[PDB]
């Protein structure tokens, strides 16, 4: 026998009922009749909402629909005008699948427990500006949302996204509906110095954005723009800037073919439906039925899960919260204050079209996006020279062992060579130097270095009470703020580390002993451990090696013999074991096998203990270290380092000696 | 002159046909400028068709100004669809009882609606303040996508955030109800969870649901308890038995004020709320009621009505509301399950403060719990086996007892001295036993053996031994820190790929390691040849293998390097030695084995280095560990 399973559904017009009714019975005919038929049954949008839920429960319910569609009415009143369905049908669980609501409200599965569409939000959007985003390489973005559940559901997906990656919130922006004047917020805007720009908001509001953004001059080149479907539509179209990028939905404006596509789904999901057993037929009528529908949410577990990825409006799968998932959007571009199609997106890809891009004010190709750095460092000979400009011309041309000229930049730092100690200008050059610099080509920045005034890099010192002062030297100026960033040597360990984020390691170095070759076994060398008055052991007081001497319990009683006769600067205790004052020398490699192949005469002993590493200094609030370590891995797989190393580490004459 | 507004209040249910008709009305504080009209009328069944109906029925040009809503059911839903009303209409409404006093999605702000029925965010501070009553310190949530949710999340997040008492969160579940679950989700989610004290929130009907799969799941039982919000308690006239006993949860009570005197409470409410906003602007709030036709002009100034009716008083009595729409604080009943169907009340709450009347029960170790069973296996010097003094009976002097099923074994030695400094700093007791099944830890094809067993069977808590460490058992159990340097090692008489091949060498070259060993296995994961090749040279037991060693017919033996070192001083004739400086590759120490992330943990590993702290064990290395060959040294 046939059974007459009911739909329902409310569009826009009459002709459009009749087009749900050839699709519906396409469905019958095309799928088995014997067993199942499907009956089709709609009504027009009504003036408000109630005189249109009264009708799904008059007309529609009391034909026992199984599910419901609907569509946005030919004049649109307030938004989401589909509201009171959701709510209707959803009292007795009955499926609803809108059309033409692209509304992001309908998204929460907690307030709308029913609602499926075929088309995704203008939340969902934002899935092509992290694609948009992960193509061209910026980061670094500003977003501008009106606050309405729209606009905070937008700002939450991309978000989302980027919580996969480190959280980037560059900035975000909050504006309120309604509001004719925004300069403000855009004056906030300009500061931040990301140059790239993403908002959402309606087409009234939109217009205000721009005709705000535009006084400012934010649509100028090396600033971006990327929008929602409702941005550049409308008045909002006719006060919208120049060079613009902008999304529209496919077959956004049709009702009908989405219509023959969700119901063939609705189809295939009731005829896989009714393979399964202990089913119910949706209440008769509203009137006496206080009680919900228990196939219901089964019905819509199927029909989110019901594939058929062959449509009329393109692939079709659900996300979670009943929303359409791998839909396809058309990027525009507003060139000669015209809408064009500079590429189309389907799936997770983004596709080019032949069309030339533009961006705002004229560029043939421009993608452009994203004021002073104080830095500052210490005399450590290997990775810093010092020389003062002579007179007051500037550096020497001189030239390193493979031909290059020798960078240089100017640095302003203590002096010992009068008897009161000026800060003094002074000439600079280094590995670090040569580093920064590439970064500064690399990076936005630009940079002003003078040394600090303790020759020390820091350590904590003085006062007692509460926790007084703060570690003297570089590090001290980074907290400080008289350097924002700290470039030089610099071992790093977790007692400084909590204090301020940390650089990746530029070098790879552990600490080690230097003793004259021309005639100790390990990290642990018996004739330390077997200290000696006639054999000393030399260090600097304060240096970071006295910190591990300090902080570590288990050769705690070591420290000590190290800390007598301990010398107060690098070139010092080089020279006491040169000119054979003292026996031994220990400190961290890099500084010191650099020297090791400079005289030859000393030799460098044992395995790297305290492995560690070196890296540039900089607060966890700045967010440039973010950049510093992406770049110093950039430099490191190239070989740059490698290079570099190569060339400021001579290994011109030594060898073993034995 | 004579300002007499319009209103009209509807009863469903009552449990009547010919429910109640107009008790109420009567007039009482006649004094308020405005005068009440009233129509009264009743349904007996909840439709959203007969609902909306009949309320814009009785709009029609009658012109209503306010409407009050009451019901017998236990329904949900109600409250949000006269809100949506509301949100049409511009017309205020609210309730008294059942579904529209129970909660609903927070109300659009434009929209007039309230409910008598407590806030989400007050209902959660009453079950912490409960919970804090008997000090049930430890707690979790399961929750539904329904309404509300988040809003709880973040109430209780703040609610628990600022007291200063230790207490644990420990799940939170959002499932949905809608994609209605074949896969048992929910069950398979809530078997997860440990923890004493449940909060549940959810619709009436859901939690039947959430409550049959708990009965399945076995958490309704025997020391966890559930604590619920009004919504699923509802009226309270009607309980599915599939909730469980001893349920706990708050509800307004139907005995201190029966529902007309609440009635006259919502009456009072919106001809106070008139008679405020005739005072401020001497102006009629009466408006056309019609829903089908526009909303009435200048019914769009209503938004300050709203902004007057917020918070009213009468008869001493504060209907105080919150932006929600809530009242700030209702008076409100602690209720529970008592044994059968009975909702007997436990608790009376009002305002800042909270009242309970049951002491104690309702319905051993204060620092720390439980006791822990220990396995281990004999090896010297570091754990011995003695057979104790059968005159005696019992063990003697620093020999603590360990049993083997197969008879009382006396353990001691380096393990047992270990082990007892850690109990005596750590101070807890412990049982001690010998393995049985494969000593140390072994593999065959897909199942572990031996002490790691009983530590995956929960026979035991901790293994403590000679037991190496390997990066697989360390992912199965967490591993105490090494106390002494060992690991892999050799011990002749007297990388270079004279172990790789024997064959290379024309005589026959001959090494061998005990089976079954964290070396052999080693062995095996890095070098095939070798092994493939040693399995001929393995042998039987240490001391045995030592034979092969000692009286010839085996060059080299290879071992732990501790035991191997220990055995290296300690010698019948020094006729035995450790390889090179004995400096071993593999570098490993012994470990103890725990459960997993769960366990007592960082606690122990402090205790052993105190040991190294105070130096005893250097002490403990001379007296257990030292030999006396290496005498030339």
């Amino acid at each position: 026998d046939p059974k007459i399973v009911n739909i329902g559904a409310v569009l826009s017009t009459k002709k459009h009922e009749q087009i749900f009714r050839e699709a519906v019975n396409q469905a019958n005919f095309f799928h088995f009749t014997r067993k199942i038929q499907l009956n089709a049954t709609s009504v027009t949008h009504r003036p408000n909402a109630i005189q249109m839920a009264l009708s799904v429960c008059e007309d529609l319910i009391s034909s026992q629909v199984y599910a419901i569609l609907v569509s946005h009415p030919p004049a649109p009143t307030d938004h989401l005008t589909p509201t009171p369905i959701s709510y209707t049908a959803g009292f007795y669980r009955i499926p609803v699948i809108g059309l033409t609501t692209r509304m992001s409200i309908y998204s929460d599965k907690s307030i709308h427990l029913s609602f499926l569409r075929t088309v995704p939000p203008y939340s969902h959007q934002a899935l092509v500006w992290f694609e948009m985003m992960r193509l061209f390489n910026w980061n670094h973005v500003i977003l501008i949302v009106s606050d309405d559940h729209e606009g905070r559901a937008a700002q939450k997906k991309l978000e989302t996204l980027l919580e996969e990656k480190e959280s980037k919130a560059d900035k975000v922006l909050q504006f309120e509906p309604g509001t004719k004047n925004l300069t403000a917020l855009l004056l906030e805007a300009k500061e931040l110095e990301a140059r790239v720009i993403i908002l959402s908001a309606s087409e009234d509001d939109a217009t205000a954005v721009y005709k705000s953004a535009a006084m400012l001059d934010m649509t100028g080149a090396g600033y971006v723009w990327l929008v929602g479907e409702r941005e550049i539509s409308g008045s909002a179209l006719r006060y919208a800037p120049d060079g613009i990028i902008g999304l529209q939905l496919i077959n956004g404006k049709n009702e009908s073919a989405h219509i023959s596509d969700a119901v063939a789904v609705v189809a295939q999901a009731i005829h896989e439906l009714f393979e399964m057993e202990q089913i119910t037929d949706p209440p008769r009528g509203c009137v006496g039925n206080t009680n919900i529908w228990k196939t219901g949410p089964l019905f819509k577990r199927v029909l989110m899960s019901s594939k058929y990825p062959d449509g009329v409006t393109g692939r079709i799968e659900f996300n979670e919260d009943g929303d359409r998932k791998f839909a396809q959007y058309s990027i525009m571009n507003l060139q000669n204050r015209k809408l064009v199609q500079v590429g189309i997106f389907d799936g997770s890809y983004i596709i080019q079209n032949d069309r030339k891009i533009i961006w705002p004010g004229g560029e043939t190709e421009r993608p452009q996006g994203y004021t002073r750095l104080k830095i500052v460092t210490i005399h450590q000979e290997p990775f810093v020279y010092v020389r003062p400009t002579t007179s007051d011309g500037t550096c020497r041309e001189e030239y390193t062992i493979n031909g290059d000229p020798i960078k240089k930049v100017i640095c302003n730092g203590p002096d010992e060579t009068i008897p009161g100690r000026p800060t003094v200008p002074q000439c600079c050059y280094g590995f670090c130097v040569d580093l920064l610099i590439k970064l500064a080509r690399e990076m936005d920045f630009t940079y002003e270095v003078h040394l600090v005034a303790d020759g020390k890099f820091g350590t904590q010192e003085r006062v007692n009470n509460s926790n007084a002062a703060a570690w003297n030297g570089m590090m001290g100026e980074l907290l400080s703020g008289q350097a924002d960033m700290i470039v030089a040597p610099l071992t790093i360990n977790n007692e400084r580390a909590q204090y301020i984020e940390f650089s990746k390691p530029f070098k790879y170095q552990g600490l080690t002993i230097l003793v004259k070759k021309e005639i100790i076994t390990g990290i642990n060398d018996p004739r330390l451990r077997n200290p000696s008055d006639k054999f000393i052991y030399a260090t600097v007081k304060q240096s970071s090696v006295d910190i591990y001497f300090r902080r570590q319990v288990e050769l705690s009683t070591m420290y000590r013999h190290m800390e007598k006769h301990n010398y107060e600067s690098a070139a010092e205790a080089i020279q006491a074991v040169r000119d054979n004052k003292l026996h031994a020398f220990i400190w961290d490699s890099a500084v010191l096998e650099f020297e090791a192949s400079q005289k030859c005469d000393l030799v460098t002993t044992g395995e790297l203990f305290f492995r560690s590493g070196f890296g540039i200094g900089m607060r966890k609030d700045s967010p440039w270290k973010q950049e510093v370590s992406l770049n110093i891995l950039k430099s490191h797989e190239n070989g740059f380092m490698e290079e570099l190393d190569k060339t400021w580490v001579r290994y011109q004459e030594c060898d073993s000696r034995s | 002159k004579h300002p007499n507004m319009d209103i009209a209040v509807i009863l469903v249910g009552t449990t009547e046909e010919v429910a109640i008709k107009d008790v109420h009305e009567k007039d009482d504080f006649h004094h308020l400028p405005v005068t009440p009209r009233v129509e009264l009328v009743t349904m007996q069944e909840s439709d959203p068709k007969s609902i909306i109906t009949r309320i814009c029925d009785l709009m029609s040009d009658k012109k209503v100004q306010g409407v009050v809503f009451g019901d017998d059911t236990d329904q949900e839903a109600i409250a949000q669809i006269l809100d949506f009303i509301s949100v049409q209409t511009l017309t205020p409404i609210l309730g008294i009882h059942g579904g529209s006093s129970m909660i609903m999605a927070d109300k659009e702000e434009a929209s007039m609606f309230f409910q008598f029925g407590p806030s989400i965010e007050q209902q959660a501070s009453v079950m912490l303040n409960i919970m804090e009553e008997y000090d049930w310190y430890i707690f979790s949530i399961v929750t539904t996508y329904f309404p509300g949710y988040q809003d709880f999340e973040n109430k209780v997040r703040s609610t628990i955030e600022n007291s200063f008492v230790g207490w644990e969160l420990e799940e939170v579940i959002h499932l949905d109800m809608s994609l209605d679950d074949i896969d048992s989700k929910i069950q398979n989610q809530l078997k997860k969870l440990q923890s004493p004290v449940i909060l549940l929130y959810c619709t009436k009907e859901e939690a039947t649901y959430i409550f049959e799969v708990a009965h399945s799941v076995g958490l309704t039982g025997y020391g966890f308890t559930w604590i619920v919000p009004s919504l699923v308690a509802g009226d309270t006239d009607t309980v599915p038995d599939e909730f469980p006993t001893g349920l706990i949860s708050v509800s307004y009570d139907e005995w201190d004020y029966d529902l007309p005197a609440r009635v006259r409470d919502g009456i009072a409410i919106i001809t106070t709320a008139a008679s405020t906003m005739l005072s401020e602007h001497n102006s009629i709030p009466q408006s056309k009621s019609s829903c089908n036709n526009i909303q009435e002009s200048r019914v769009y100034e209503a938004h300050m009505l709203k902004r007057y009716l917020i918070n009213v008083t009468f008869e001493g009595r504060d209907l105080s509301f919150s932006e929600d729409g809530y009242q700030m604080h209702p008076k409100l009943v602690i209720i529970l399950l008592n044994q059968e169907r009975k909702w007997e009340r436990v608790g009376k709450y009002k305002d800042r403060s909270l009242k309970m009347w049951p002491v104690f029960d309702l319905y051993s170790e204060e620092h720390k719990d439980e006791h822990l069973s220990i396995v281990t296996l004999e090896e010297a010097p570091f754990v011995i086996v003695e057979d104790v003094d059968p005159l005696s009976g019992t063990c003697m002097r620093n020999t603590v007892p360990c049993r083997k099923q197969i008879i009382k074994r006396c353990c001691k030695g380096f393990c047992i001295d270990i082990l007892k400094k850690i109990a005596k700093t750590v101070k807890f007791t412990y049982d001690l036993y010998l393995v049985t099944n494969g000593k140390h830890g072994k593999k065959i094809n897909g199942v572990w053996n031996g002490m790691i067993g009983e530590v995956v069977t929960k026979r035991a808590y901790m293994a403590v031994g000679s037991l190496t460490i390997n990066e697989e058992r360390s992912e199965v159990v967490d591993f105490s820190v090494p106390f002494i340097e060992t690991g892999i090692s050799v011990m002749v008489s007297r990388s270079d790929k004279k172990f790789q091949r024997p064959n290379d060498f024309s005589p026959a070259f001959r090494f061998g390691t005990v089976p079954n060993g964290s070396t052999e296995r080693n062995i095996r994961n890095n070098y095939l040849e070798m092994h493939s090749y040693m399995v001929k040279f393995n042998q039987r037991s240490v001391q045995d293998a030592l034979l092969s060693l000692k009286s010839g017919k085996l060059d080299a033996f290879i071992y732990d390097a501790a035991v191997l070192n220990y055995m290296a001083g300690r010698d019948e004739g020094c006729k035995l030695v450790t390889i090179g400086s004995g400096k071993v590759f593999a570098t490993t120490g012994y470990g103890i084995a725990i459960q997993k992330d769960s366990g007592w943990k960082r606690q122990v590993d402090l205790a052993i280095l105190q040991l190294f702290g105070d130096g005893e064990m250097e002490e403990l290395e001379a007296l257990w560990l030292t030999g006396i060959c290496h005498n030339e040294k």
